[PDB]
Parts: C-alpha cells; sequence; structure tokens
C-alpha cells in the first residue's frame, strides 16, 4: 500500500499539495498516476506517467517524484476539486497496481446557505392500500450536514423514521431527505405531524394536518 | 476519445457466480488492453485482472483464482466472472484500458484509465453490484401534492423496489427545468424509496415516468397540481 494523508484543507483561489509514499520497488522504479472521484460517483485519471496530464486536464494540476515520494499539486483551488485522491503505482515483484488510502480534499470559503425544506403528505392511492409515508424534501444547504427530528402533536417521533446522508448536487450545494413510514390508521390518529431540519444552530420547520388532507 | 459501459445484474445470491460485461465503443478491443478495478463501500482499491489485446491475461493472486476475463473482438465486449461470492465481493466495479506510453529516460510504462498514443480518459462508468438473498421487487409509484394561492410544488414517490436502481423522467424528458431527483433511502421494510420533486410558478401538464430496469417494468404518473 502507498501512504496518503487522509485530509488536506486550502481555501479558494489557493494551493494545496498532497504527499504518496512508498518504496524503491514501486515509486522508485515506476510511474505514479493519480485519480479523482467525488463521492457517490467515478473515477478520473488526472496524472499518467509521474507529470503528465491526460487530455482535458487543466494545468492548475501537476505532478512530481522525489526518490519514493510522489506528490499531487492543485493551484487555485475551486469548489469541483472538493473530492478525493488517490495515487497508484507499479511493483517490481508482481503486475499487481499499489493504490494509496486516499486523501479527502476540503475546499474552505464557500458561501453558507439555509435548507430549502418540502413536507409532502400520503397521497389517497397510498392512503387506499392501508399504509401512508411522510416525505420531507431538504436541499440547497451548504455545508453538507444538517439533523432532523419528527414530530406528532408536539411529541418526538423515533420508530419509523429513516434519513439519507446528505449528497452534493450539480450546484456544489447538498441534498438530504426523510421519510415517516405509518398505517393509514396511525395518519388519522394525530393532529399535526412536523419535520424539524437543524443546520449550523438555525432550525426550518414545516407542519402537515390531517384534518386539511 | 473513447466510451467503456459495465453492465449486468446489481443483486447476486451468495455462493454464486456474479458476472458483468464492458462494451467498448469507438476502439477495437485488437487494439486495447482492457483491465477491472473494484471499491468496496468505504474502503480501498482493489485490482481484479486485466486482458491483453495480445490475448494473454493477468490476475490478482488474492482472488484465488476465482476470475475468469475474456474477450470478444468481434462484439466489442469483456467479460468479469467472480464464482462463491459473499458480502466482501459487494463493490463499485469498473472497466478501464491499461494505456501504455514512453518514460523518458526509463523506459516503457502503463496507466489504468488511461487510453494508448491519445492520452484521454478511458474509465468506465461503474456498476454497484450487492450480494444480497433479496427477491426483485417492483416500485408502486404515489403522486406527491403540496396542498395540504398556494405556490404548489408536486412530485412522484418511488416506493418499496429492490434492488437500486431506478430513472425518473417527466413528461418523456420534454420537462427539466425545476426538476429535483433525490438519492434513495433504505427503509425498515428493507425496501428503497425515493422521491422526485417539480417546482414550477395554465395549459401545463405533469407525467413522472418510471423505469426498473432489473424488473423491466416501466410506469407513467399523471400529477395534479391544481386546487
Amino acid at each position: 500500500v502507498l501512504t496518503q494523508p487522509p485530509s488536506v484543507s486550502g481555501s479558494l483561489g489557493q494551493r494545496v499539495s498532497i504527499t504518496c509514499s512508498g518504496s524503491s520497488d514501486n515509486i522508485g522504479i515506476f510511474a505514479v498516476g493519480w485519480y479523482q472521484q467525488v463521492p457517490g460517483s467515478g473515477l478520473r485519471t488526472i496524472i499518467y506517467g509521474n507529470t503528465k496530464r491526460p487530455s482535458g486536464v487543466p494545468d492548475r494540476f501537476s505532478g512530481s517524484k522525489s526518490g519514493n515520494t510522489a506528490t499531487l499539486t492543485i493551484n487555485s483551488l475551486q469548489a469541483e476539486d472538493e473530492a478525493d485522491y488517490f495515487c497508484v503505482c507499479g511493483e517490481s515483484k508482481s503486475a499487481t497496481p499499489v493504490f494509496g488510502g486516499g486523501t479527502t480534499l476540503t475546499v474552505l470559503g464557500q458561501p453558507k446557505s439555509p435548507p430549502s425544506v418540502t413536507l409532502f403528505p400520503p397521497s389517497t392511492e397510498e392512503l387506499n392500500g392501508n399504509k401512508a409515508t411522510l416525505v420531507c424534501l431538504i436541499s440547497d444547504f451548504y455545508p453538507g450536514s444538517v439533523t432532523v427530528v419528527w414530530k406528532a402533536d408536539g411529541s418526538t417521533i423515533t420508530r419509523n423514521v429513516e434519513t439519507t446522508r446528505a449528497s452534493k448536487q450539480s450546484n456544489s450545494k447538498y441534498a438530504a431527505s426523510s421519510y415517516l413510514s405509518l398505517t393509514s390508521s396511525d395518519w388519522k390518529s394525530k393532529g399535526s405531524y412536523s419535520c424539524e431540519v437543524t443546520h449550523e444552530g438555525s432550525t426550518v420547520t414545516k407542519t402537515v394536518k390531517p384534518s386539511e388532507c | 476519445q473513447v466510451q467503456l459501459q459495465e453492465s449486468g445484474p446489481s443483486l447476486v445470491k451468495p455462493s454464486q457466480t456474479l458476472s458483468l460485461t464492458c462494451t467498448v465503443s469507438g476502439l477495437s478491443l485488437s487494439d486495447h488492453n482492457v483491465g477491472w478495478i473494484r471499491q468496496a463501500p468505504g474502503k480501498a482499491l482493489e485490482w481484479l485482472g486485466v486482458i491483453y489485446k495480445e490475448g494473454d491475461k493477468d490476475y490478482n493472486p488474492a482472488l484465488k483464482s476465482r476470475l475468469s476475463i475474456t474477450k470478444d473482438n468481434s462484439k466489442s465486449q469483456v467479460s468479469l466472472s467472480l464464482s462463491s461470492v459473499t458480502t466482501e465481493d459487494t463493490a463499485t466495479y469498473y472497466c478501464a484500458t491499461l494505456g501504455c506510453y514512453f518514460v523518458e529516460g526509463v523506459g516503457y510504462d502503463c496507466t489504468y484509465g488511461l487510453q494508448h498514443t491519445t492520452f484521454h480518459d478511458a474509465w468506465g462508468q461503474g456498476l454497484l453490484v450487492t450480494v444480497s438473498s433479496a427477491s426483485t421487487t417492483a416500485p408502486k409509484v404515489y403522486p406527491l401534492s403540496s396542498c395540504c394561492s398556494s405556490t404548489v410544488t408536486l412530485g412522484c414517490l418511488v416506493s418499496s423496489y429492490m434492488p437500486e436502481p431506478v430513472t425518473v423522467t417527466w413528461n418523456s424528458g420534454a420537462l427539466k427545468s425545476g426538476v429535483h431527483t433525490f438519492p434513495a433511502v433504505l427503509q425498515s421494510s428493507g425496501l428503497y424509496s425515493l422521491s422526485s420533486m417539480v417546482t414550477v410558478p395554465g395549459t401545463q401538464t405533469f407525467t413522472c415516468n418510471v423505469a426498473h430496469p432489473a424488473s423491466s417494468t416501466k410506469v407513467d404518473k399523471a400529477v395534479d397540481p391544481r386546487c
């Protein structure tokens, strides 16, 4: 295995470097590559042959080596550079490529954004089958962490709640969703249901009342 | 200057055989090395093996001869099979080219995910395969209305399916402005659910088109915005 720092940070428009340490039987002899991956998405080649860039990779990415250690340097950091980076190198005693453990890059200075929240009640067709799903959709928040609490008539609900992790949207903000699964009979059992979403010490609350739908 | 696409089942039973295909577009496999790499949830990258353009092969010794890689140059397809799977084999599987180049003052070397001569990116998309005893289950699709002078936001709930993934479009692809499709949750039922929401501020109709390839099911749902 090649040794990488688990995490690095830089600010928008600044420089960051990521090291990759190995032995004289891999990095000392063979050509190092670098891959980029945004969590939930695929791999892209950034560097091959120690210092070379594939077609379409901008020149603010650069690669270097000295002895048994390789370095990836990223200049003029942008929001889109937030991702995981892995080094790779050949080995003298097998055809197996050796991978780094990966480095998570955070880009600081990005604008804060509170979540938009939409709460959907169960449809008539679902209620006809004696089931009732409430759907809380959470979008356009940065940074990418929220906590969700559900309530019925002001009392916190624990059972039958599932909440996704935050995932990065196309516009580089974050989204998540939370689901409350009930029977038709429990849906009507209460006066009101609430989805309460907390983000950076602020809370947004949406409510639906069965009597009004 | 190249395209690679992984295809095959997303669900395999324990102790049975996982099979995938890499369909290559815009190259002749007679001129390209093709290999397979996987990424387990949360963890390291692991090399599986490679079939060189000359037709010889190399495999990861750590997979204990459970692997088989074959090719058909006429159909532009590379095949992978992995026998006796366990939950350790649940992962995202990638095909890629092994492209070679001259390193000045050193010699020839190669890198996975690089096309030879042109030095373009050459990674497949990746396909998640889960090792599981669960049965295939087609989704039920329900309309979503925020009507419970209102600004009306509507959607489709894609409820209780197995396995991932599903695709959602609106009005057969014509409606895209104000569409947000969310990643799925896994409910305590042991089945997945996801939602697609349309936010618009008339003659306009709203129909969600849901496809679940694993069950070969398509569903069109009309959704009513008015109140």
